[PDB]
């Protein structure tokens, strides 16, 4: 597709803005804390080195590509995510509490904040107290 | 709403004291069942068996297809399963497809039979059958079907060499003798399909004893043939086996559970925040605080976190393993390494 | 106070190279007595063995409940087994209850049979008990026991799936073969239960070759049962032998037996010590040196510092890993990072 | 219980100084040196970590209350700490020397003292050198 | 230049479905011709094999020729095959020898016998050979040798030590009894070589039932053999078993494909930069920047250089293992503690 | 001086393609020897046996005579062998024993039979041994040796279950069936021998197929016992196959044999040392630069260091393990952690 | 070889200019930042410790004799350096592309330059694009 | 041995200048720099490490007796010992060269000089060129 490798070559420019034919961790944070992230030395090369498939530790045009191209809406992709969603379960019969789902996810990991919680939560099926069918979720993330 | 999920734990998923008796009980009228089954064809034992298995039957029917009625609802507990096509696609699976055939058939062959003959001589191989009805979830075959294919190479190959050991050696061995006389009055060796016969008989190491070579030259070939491919006819026993003890090994060197949260909750946040963005009149730009040449970056890096988050999970299920350590290691030396130059940064400022 | 130390030191936890030597006496004893209860039934020597055995048999009497009159004290040696009711508990173990049954029941016999008779056709069979006599500590049966408690799953699999092949396989061949008359007169395959028969004797590599199916129908599922199911019922012969493989692989990556002394004794104190708060007019108080608002928070911190010792020690009799690697260059990189932190304070003072 | 979870509430009001719904290895050190222990910055990790199960390194109210009521006094306890005593033990008897055992626990791991010692030994059996049944101490501290 | 790349992954690579489909059809067509040369010995299907067999055998004859006259171009296709001699240098590999004979001698015996005669003695071992013809890069014999090849030791051990024991177990039952009659009349052991018959049926656990000694001590002779040596003819079943169990074991420790790629570059780098130094004509000497005692220690560095990095290279084809954890812990301690001293030394300068 | 050696190499430690030649000729001689020695039993092929045989061990007499001279003096090439005694020393060794045992046994034999009588009759049995003089190292029996030795806890437990099994089994079907007729008139199980020769051959999976139960409760007790049992005495296959495969899986985790020269070293110069200290007027005391009191301390010293030099050399033995990495980490972090607190206390000097 | 062991004395007293019987990471750093390469304090170990068969972390006459002398014109190194084009192979056809081949060649591992390059395809088989038959290149710097 | 006991026990006194009842790395880096040998702080960890039965840290007067009373001269020792030899042995006939062994002995590991390997020399069997039984060494120090 033209327009969509000329779009992944102004986002690349954009990324990239030391004249140069690749980017690097250095780039890369810069970039970040542009926006006030504040990210550590460690989750950054976390980021790069999975983008690359050379090893070189820094990210060419092809490898970007090839990953911006990756389709992560799959059979794979969306059997991960729900697996990861009946850690949170209790019987497994596929029912989280809104509260305990709540609670889950503001609480941990990449914290959300209210704003965006109260807002995923409202786009799906609340009936009451649980009931709270994450296969909708994963049907609603996984459609493209 | 909890009567449903307990019958269902009491049918579906087995756990505690008081369902793995019902379970063996179960179990223990089907091989009864069996053993009645078995009599049937004994000479002596028969009318009485072909009454007792008879109203056997008839119970046993009754009892399956209650607990079928039943279990199609228990399951209807569950939320894959919910609503009529979903139930649907509970009777979908193996073991109920078996099992719906089994009742219902049952019952029409003994309807039918009704007014020693074609019913009994279906029912002795029905009644087989319902000893698949003893494991629900089906995690034995789960795990011989896994073990088995990830060692499909080396069973493939042991197999092949076998069965061209055998060919060869079948061959050989009915070329070497089919006119030799057995002590009896009876050429044993008439064809190629009696060598093929011995061959597998021998290659097993069963050695029924109907057919052995009398030629020397025969027995020189089965002596060598024996000693060299049975270890490959019985070889498999050792890969699986070995497969089985080491997978068991690895069940001793899991992550404790609580240490796969965070990546699962990461995972979540960061999926759903990738599906967010697409839509620009949402709240998730929030997080940055209008922007007009920003949205791309920020598009991007949503799409590298998610995929890190994955690896990070992925790796967070998986054993304790050597890349573990080797990666772990890395990471706090460069760190430190970043602390010192840091430290280094702000001295020679201070010195400077 | 040594006396029954050393005694039982002597009978019941064997070493060296002057007690190994008594108790293969003793078996050696017990192995001559079996093969003179052999003899009994051989009709050549049959009026020497009914004789000599029965010397043995008083006096082997004698001799083991001497023994055992003597176990039941140097036995009382120990501080579990003390007093009547501890002695009471020692004849409760189940090795001591073979024993007592052995010996009164081989006397009863004996002193009812004086006047080849019921008599020696019980101590046929009381002379074989006494095989279970050589091993005390009972070792062997232990390791069976727990490596066969650990691969519980697959050898449940591995039985259920050679046993569901046993079963189809017999009724198959039965179907294929129930009127082919064999070379001789005499139908084979009368009924099912042949079929299991030749089925369970098939399966197991066995081949008696009375029961070889004819028809060339039975030939063919004969051969494929014959491929497939034998490297199941021979399969838990590889699971347990490299489970053991391994397990004797463990014995030489076990800690030095001092690096686990610290952890105990930790362990033992906190634990006294979560104990002894429990009192508040103890004496514990005084390792903080009147105090209302701190009972509290010190009773909570015993029982954290409890649990973490507990942990510590349970993990100090395990064999090396990967999560001990895992762990310590987390915990030295943190006490580094801390070192490096607090350096960095301390020159930022002193600059600033 | 009520009067439990309430002091329990009263207990975790007391170690979070701070104004939050949390503890952390920060505010645990300070009530540590409180009372002059002079911890370091590894066994103070080791506390925390076993205590909360979602490895956020935070201990929240509801996995303190799992911890504060797990009852410690049962079989498995029991048998961990009979066991360590055999380390101690020449000859498996269950009979350990008064004075060994006065030695290895005075010299050994968290260090006790003179005081603390003699009155653990006043509160058992003790017939003469040896004969100190340490089923007497498992049972006396395992009673509840 | 499309055309043959894709027809020689067609033909010599096969990958996807679209092909397997295609090799399965080969297979079966040759396992039915294999079954219709069985039936050619059946006295009763006789005259239909001799023609149907014939038939199948020029059509096969024409299918494989052209096939293989194609994989003599597909080949052609490489690099390595390419040319005249090239072609020749394919027909060199044994799988293609293989086919060549069976063609062309296919060919010559069909077309010599068109006028159950020894064209038909010939085909029925031809048509044995084809089952060769299936697994075309040999991956399965490599995995074979290869496993056997790192197991030398161990089974020459126990083949040696088995043949041993069979040797004088089977010695010693001969002069046990060589002239106790059977149960009917015929001597047994009327020679040695019975005797070694009787040895290698029994040390292979086959048991054929013929030969079974009579005297009693030939019986307690064959009970201590069979129970001694039958863990050793039946033993490397389980070496050759956990060998493939390991292997596989490792096949999941594999770095990713793409953690090789700069040290292959760099191992290229410095062995061209190696052979470029040789011509002191060449440009590589512009990396340094006539120089007339400095062309030596260039020389050498470079030949440094490539050793290491071959030796780089070597190991990042490995799995993973401990001494890449024991090397890259040394290393990055040696990185900190040079950064450390480098620190101190600026330090000391300032200070001073 | 280099004859002794090269001849000694070429005997007893054979190395390259020159040497395995003639050991594989030595033993196809014993092979053929072998073989016609078995033919003297034919009543067909007996005369020529007789003269070729004789013939034959006449001139390997003399050969393998010939050859142990020689290597009574190749070995005398070594330091361990010298002298007269020393040479005695290397005759004691077994192997030298057995060789002197056939050549000499053969002499007089053969020469005391000179004028098919016993002198075949024990040649038959002499040309058995010299099977034994193809491996000189031994190798293949110490390997063996240990690594049952190593296993000999599983293999004792193993066997003791079986053999109490077939007791036990073996007992209960004599019991069940010792009237029973078989289908011909001959009463199978007369008396418990004929019973436990059953069991011996039905646990070990041959099936001679001479004596099979035939009562029902007879089937039943076969049917359970080879169901449970021959998974017991087939298991030891599975135990020491497992093993060799460990063992060889641990010798490509071997170190660098350079990686072991200078703990070597060490261990020789502390060795030394400790034995110099205990000569006063030694110099080795020139290495600290009269003292009176500081004898002890030093004589101290060097004992410790001898320790943890013996300790790191039998370290630097065994193949890598998690016990390296687990120490050589808590070593570094110690050498960093000493670095860091030598900085901080330099730089708090400087400071104040 | 007496004009080779000659030869390679004055190596290696070129290489010690210290006064002593070997060679240590210390001169052989000196030496190398004599022709202006800034290496690293790793790489020169790596390279030290690869010479040396007696663990003893400096390199003696002999030592350093043995490897001079190996001769790496042999079947395994052969071997060895055709593997390593492999990676570089799409269909394993025995052809890399000329532009791909410089591209891996230039920006990878130990960077070569535009001359170097330029060089090494001008002395090979370069029918079109692709083509590049590397059997050729292993066979020209594998023939001593 | 009474007279043992109280020798040894003067040898921890003069260990322990410090008053207690052990002895910690700290003074045995005393008294080892007292003499003359500066020692890292690693091999003194070695040393004590490897005394202690306790894992401790520190030696006691029951350990440090244990150890100074461990017979030394056995079987065990003299097989190590022995076995140590066959590294510096070519064609492991039992000899090895006088210049060899002196190299060997000089240059690596612990240094001696070169008085005291001219002793140990001069106090074997020395023949020839090789012919260095070290049999006779094994055994003049393994004879107590
Ligand atoms: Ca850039
Ligand atoms: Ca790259
Ligand atoms: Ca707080
Ligand atoms: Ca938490
Ligand atoms: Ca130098
Ligand atoms: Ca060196
Ligand atoms: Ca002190
Ligand atoms: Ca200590």
């Amino acid at each position: 597709t033209e327009e969509q490798i000329a779009e992944f070559k102004e986002a690349f420019s954009l990324f990239d803005k030391d004249g140069d034919g690749t980017i690097t961790t250095k780039e890369l944070g810069t970039v970040m804390r542009s926006l006030g992230q504040n990210p550590t030395e460690a989750e950054l090369q976390d980021m790069i080195n999975e983008v690359d498939a050379d090893g070189n530790g820094t990210i060419d045009f092809p490898e970007f590509l090839t990953m911006m191209a990756r389709k992560m809406k799959d059979t794979d992709s969306e059997e991960e995510i729900r697996e990861a969603f009946r850690v949170f379960d209790k019987d497994g019969n596929g029912y989280i509490s809104a509260a305990e789902l709540r609670h889950v996810m503001t609480n941990l990991g990449e914290k959300l904040t209210d704003e965006e919680v109260d807002e995923m939560i409202r786009e799906a099926d609340i009936d009451g107290d649980g009931q709270v069918n994450y296969e909708e979720f994963v049907q609603m993330m996984t459609a493209k | 709403t909890h009567v449903q999920g307990r019958v269902y734990n009491f049918l579906e998923r087995p756990t505690g004291w008081k369902c793995f008796v019902y379970h063996f009980a179960v179990f223990l009228i089907v091989l009864v069942c069996l053993i009645f089954s078995v009599l049937s064809t004994i000479e002596q034992y028969a009318a009485l068996a072909t009454g007792t298995l008879f109203w056997m039957e008839i119970v046993l029917v009754v009892f399956f297809g209650t607990e079928y009625v039943v279990r199609l609802w228990s399951a209807g507990c569950r939320s894959k399963y919910v609503g009529l096509w979903g139930r649907l696609r509970f009777a979908r699976k193996p073991i109920s497809i078996i099992d719906l055939i089994v009742v219902v058939a049952s019952m029409v062959v003994l309807c039918v039979g009704s007014k020693a003959t074609s019913a009994i001589r279906g029912i002795r191989f029905l009644q087989i059958l319902r000893m698949l009805h003893v494991d629900r979830q089906g995690g034995t075959w789960r795990l011989l079907g896994s073990v088995v294919f990830i060692h499909r190479q080396e069973l493939i190959t042991t197999l092949y060499i076998g069965f061209l050991g055998l060919i060869f050696s079948s061959y050989f061995v009915y070329l070497a003798e089919k006119d030799a006389v057995n002590e009896s009055g009876r050429v044993e060796f008439g064809s190629y399909a009696d060598a093929l016969w011995w061959g597998v008989v021998t290659v097993t190491t069963i050695g029924y004893g109907d057919k052995v070579p009398q030629t020397w030259v025969g027995k020189t070939i089965a002596s060598c043939f024996s000693v060299f491919a049975i270890s490959f006819f019985a070889l498999p026993a050792g890969i699986l086996g070995s497969g089985f003890a080491l997978k068991v090994q690895q069940k001793q060197r899991q992550k404790h559970f609580n240490r796969q949260i965070p990546a699962a909750a990461s995972l979540i946040q960061t999926a759903w925040r990738c599906y967010a963005a697409e839509n620009p009149d949402s709240s998730t730009w929030k997080i940055y605080i209008l922007r007009e040449h920003h949205r791309a970056t920020i598009k991007v890096i949503r799409r590298m976190q998610y995929f890190v988050a994955k690896k990070k999970f992925q790796q967070a299920r998986k054993p304790y393993d050597v890349r573990d350590v080797i990666e772990q290691y890395s990471q706090g030396h460069l760190n430190l390494m970043v602390r010192i130059k840091e430290l280094q940064r702000r001295l020679d400022q201070s010195i400077g």
